[PDB]
């Protein structure tokens, strides 16, 4: 019974080998005193306490923090002991050499695992739809990447990472919804407004068309009850709020959108797979679940490519979990016992064995 | 804060109850699915009440639903701490989570519910990792299903103890 | 003769292009039997009726109690005709687009201005203290605004909002006079609470050194007297009112004190134009008259600033109407005269005319 | 945006200042290293303040330190526009550039300061190729050689109008 | 007093023939709203418009806005007349006769130049170093030319050019710079990587030995101010991104390095020559004054050539503007005067006078 941890930026997905769900989705922060809460626990104290994410863009920056969500995942939401079951990780595209080293020493030498792998999240997520050839649009809270993957191998020159995920637009959302006279600030109240915007956002095929409809009739509102029995009600912020994906200025950032930054790293890549790539575009992350994104990306990028060129955007209805997933079936295999790092090979070539038996 | 400590018995119940070990299936059979805690004859510490208990391998067998045998064993006119291992499912997710249930009936003594009450959150600090908390102060707030699935996730929960909503 | 009409929260300023001073300050209230009675006349009734604020947070929320305010003005307050004169308008920062057309609507349709303009509060503030660069901590009756402008434009993206103002502080002062046995709780005892905090309120530099002096002895303590006779004392409910707008958790809020919202919206700016609003800090609003309040934010924002950095706090004795002033004299101005919104403009394009006008 | 016009001679002016003509030594003389823009008397216009200003010609004869003596003519408690040549040499360049200054000092009257403050990005607009702007609002941010320094070129610059900093 | 411009591939440098240094130096960028700003101007707006680089490669590809950038090099950098002045301008290797028309025409017929002269920029950096014949590894902004020259004339069909450069190392660094937590992704943020990059980088001797030394102590590590204050650190980066000149694989180019170009561009000409240009190679450019730089290209270039072959690699200490100062000393000549190309001699040839007198 393998265990299967994916450490994205914002949350943690964890479960066992062979589910078809993970066990546990908690929120990656450690909380302290304005002494140290994980997970929901540091939600749950609200504002007495200050958040603070070890692994806030998908690279690890905290390690002392680190272990303590790595702590709270096995013992208190797997509720198992890690020294008895071998751990799959996951990590970020351009992720430096020296934290997988890191990642593998943690694990060997402070939770014991008698066996531990590392897989990169955008291959994991192309190889569950089907493919070993494609760009991955990997959208979760704190990061954006776009992962163009050649034959199982992430192209690193053409990897484009975006600073613009779920987090950025459940804070837009919070902004423009005191237009409308409600007042969300709290860390609790931003709980709400990430439930409302995971219910009720769409990204629209036309802003400025659908924007015109909005302030034409009410047929686009809907209502929201509040944990204490209150109902609000949204307008257009329901598709203002995911619209930041493609037009990043909403946020006063200087960046391009998601559908620009995907055509970007597809013309970093070589002329002769860019045809590939094109009709291979597939989406992963929680911030990729909104209705109509796949049509909207499908129509940004081809207005970006030349005519001649087809255009697919794949979005697999368990998209959301698609890293975990596929980790969880590969970790499953009886053919993959034989490709674990065993605490053995561990103790005879340290950390950096994690660079020939993963690559 | 009354003073009242928790006793070791306790504790280690517990600890078995929260982390699972490997073992084999003879002893995840021996595994607590509930359990009550009551105070001492001294009312200094608190203590297992014996007999009062739910077994992983009674559940299917002799137990149908391990939630509905566990409520009457609450008693009627006593306070008791509870740890329920709940089982149920999420629409994206499958979730086993301890849940620490306070029941303090109406009908309860006075001196039983201030004890309980002003004890409680000594307890629950020694018991570190619980996430859920169900304070029922009459038999209608804990006899039904759907207020244990409230608290655990709300309207997101699809399924308890197996069994849909 | 043009008319200047200062919108605030909580107070409204009115008065004529070209004078030194608003003619009229009455509170921005509406109130209706627990039949419609607006400014000073809800709150000679006092208690009869219910109280209800449109613009509560700068932001007009009820549209028809906010013509009856502009109504009272004109005629009530102003003693003016608006069809006579035209009228300035002031609107809070991140005012929707939608309120900027119903504003101009509702002054060319049910009031019939021949002219009409709309001018943002922050910028008349840093244009009144000779400033095109700045960041301007606007804080009045319901809201506290930081708004950071380069080149006479604010920067939507980092303007940050606080709902703590001089509302909350006269509501924390009437509720912690009653641990000295005063009992000020009916409307009319709300006014002589905020007197109180206009005349003997202070920012104490050190909040726990002048509490120890306090406690010490009573050179710290003043008397008040009330309109009935009575002679009440305040000892340290002096700076322990203002010290709400440093520390909020006094008032049970999770946000961050007004020292901290000024230097996070300075951190949400360009990293090049940052050293400019560190040495470009003004003040803007009544509740900044308290004295103190420059020395206090002076070294709380040097303490979270880097020490390179040359915090400059800009306090103009004048500060408490920098925003009407700035209006008053830049609609007497001659070349102002071509600025203005005419009447003609709006019969052709409409209430979008001020988005291209008034920017 | 007052609608405060800039007058036909302050661009004449700004337009000698930044093109230099082929021109004979005694022309050269007479080329202006400072001049100061004021409001006319009934405050339409943008015009230049008679009498303040500072020739090339007399830096070095009767001047010695020309950002040292144009500083002196700013009015105390009055708001003015300057356009000052600054000749300053970096770690790999001697360069002379125009700035483009902003004399908003507290002690004068809000009315000066609102109208100069508000009329200052229109001017601005009109003088096309200023790359330098320093906005004054006391005597201690204007009066140092080294402020204007580090608004031209920051550390890099290492000389200002023939003396190191 | 005539003028010499340098026209970079992404640094104009600008001046008066006769002077040590140039007078300007600028960036060569056209900027466009996202109505058109050359140069700093351009970069002051930041991220509102769109940069353009029209002569990226060394080669004008945007004569339109070729003009912009030379009327804002004479007007508002240099501040003096074209028609009143002699130019003499400067080009890359390998650039195409009709450039060299186009740039005469536009002088004469736009500009109104007096004069006009076309120098090579590769040739001027040798006759600087007091030599006729060598080889000149000229490494710029947006591209690295390796031109041997043999008697003052380059060998056209042995010039190799490099689409590696100094814009492609900020780009690398700000890459590597997020793998310590930091984030450099604006265009106000790109030109602080750029200032890290001319400060704090250097060239290894051994790359491999120096990655050892700073994974073992942190005697490498050096500390950089940021424009707002704050204070970041970088250790192995300093010597991992010059380090892509030597190692384009590290960008994901297939093409060789610095050194092998220039040993492949002198395996390129006569036999008989190659002796001489082994031991007169020449650097030139700004991506060239990294510390460690020529003693680095001697040792792998000797690794290339063979043993018997004396290398050495010239590094002047004023090679960053060795075109320039070439251009102006040689401008600022008496006897220099009769080499310009003169109105009236363009009025009777055209522009294909240029051919003839400039070679
Ligand atoms: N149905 C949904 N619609 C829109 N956004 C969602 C939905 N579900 C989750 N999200 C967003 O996805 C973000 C995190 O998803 P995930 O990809 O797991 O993040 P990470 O991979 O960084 O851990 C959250 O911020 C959440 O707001
Ligand atoms: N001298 C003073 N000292 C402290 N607070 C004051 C003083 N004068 C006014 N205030 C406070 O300022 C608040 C409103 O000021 P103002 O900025 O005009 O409000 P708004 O701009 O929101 O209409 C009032 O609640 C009042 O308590
Ligand atoms: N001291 C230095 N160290 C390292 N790189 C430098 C240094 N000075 C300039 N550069 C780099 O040189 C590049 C341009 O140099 P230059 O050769 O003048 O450009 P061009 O290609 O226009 O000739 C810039 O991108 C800059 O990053
Ligand atoms: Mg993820
Ligand atoms: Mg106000
Ligand atoms: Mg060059």
């Amino acid at each position: 019974a393998a265990l299967v941890v994916d450490n994205g930026s914002g949350m943690c997905k964890a479960g066992f080998a062979g589910d078809d769900a993970p066990r546990a989705v908690f929120p990656s922060i450690v909380g302290r005193p304005r002494d140290s809460y994980v997970g929901d626990e540091a939600q749950s104290k609200r504002g007495i306490l200050t958040l603070k994410y070890p692994i806030e863009h998908g690279i690890v920056t905290n390690w002392d923090d680190m272990e303590k969500i790595w702590h709270h995942t096995f013992y208190n939401e797997l509720r198992v002991a890690p020294e008895e079951h071998p751990v799959l990780l996951t990590e970020a595209p351009l992720n430096p050499k020296a934290n997988r080293e890191k990642m593998t020493q943690i694990m060997f030498e402070t939770f014991n695992t008698p066996a531990m792998y590392v897989a990169i999240q955008a291959v994991l997520s192309l190889y569950a739809s089907g493919r070993t050839t494609g760009i991955v649009m990997d959208s979760g809270d704190g990061v954006t990447h776009t992962v163009p993957i050649y034959e199982g191998y992430a192209l690193p020159h053409a990897i484009l990472r975006l600073d613009l995920a779920g987090r950025d637009l459940t804070d837009y959302l919070m902004k423009i919804l005191t237009e409308r006279g409600y007042s969300f600030t709290t860390t609790a109240e931003r709980e709400i407004v990430r439930d409302i915007k995971e219910k009720l956002c769409y990204v629209a095929l036309d802003f400025e068309q659908e924007m015109a409809t909005a302030a034409s009739s009410s047929s686009l509102e809907k209502s929201y009850e509040l944990p204490d029995g209150q109902v609000i009600t949204i307008g257009n912020e329901r598709f203002r709020c995911p619209e930041a994906l493609f037009q990043p200025s909403f946020l006063g950032m200087e960046s391009a959108g998601i559908h620009e930054t995907t055509f970007n790293s597809i013309m970093k890549c070589d002329v002769d797979i860019r045809k590939d790539l094109y009709a291979n575009t597939v989406l992963s992350g929680g911030t990729t679940m909104y209705p109509g994104i796949a049509d909207r990306m499908q129509k940004e990028i081809t207005a970006l490519a030349p005519s001649t060129m087809k255009i697919k955007i794949i979005a697999p209805p368990e998209r959301k979990y698609s890293v975990w997933i596929g980790g969880s079936i590969l970790a499953s295999l009886s053919t993959f016992q034989q490709m674990w790092i065993s605490k053995q090979e561990y103790d005879e070539s340290g950390p950096s064995i994690v660079h020939r038996k993963c690559f | 804060a009354s003073g009242v400590a928790v006793s070791d018995g306790v504790i280690k119940v517990f600890n078995d109850m929260k982390v699972r070990k490997s073992s084999t299936p003879e002893e995840v059979k021996k595994r607590k699915k509930a359990v009550l805690f009551c105070l001492s004859e001294d009312k200094k510490n608190i203590i297992l009440e014996e007999g009062k208990e739910i077994l992983v391998g009674d559940v299917g067998q002799t137990v149908d639903d391990p939630y509905a045998t566990f409520v009457k064993m609450l008693p009627d006119k006593d306070c008791r701490y509870a740890l329920y291992d709940a089982t149920y499912e999420t629409k994206e997710s499958k979730k086993e989570d301890l849940v620490f249930i306070f029941w303090a009936p109406e009908s309860a003594p006075l001196k039983s519910k201030m004890i309980y009450a002003s004890s409680k959150d000594a307890i629950k600090k020694k018991l570190t990792g619980i996430k859920h908390e169900l304070q029922a102060n009459c038999y209608e707030e804990v006899k039904d299903r759907c207020t244990l699935a409230e608290k655990l996730g709300g309207s997101a929960v699809i399924s308890l103890e197996g069994k849909p909503l």
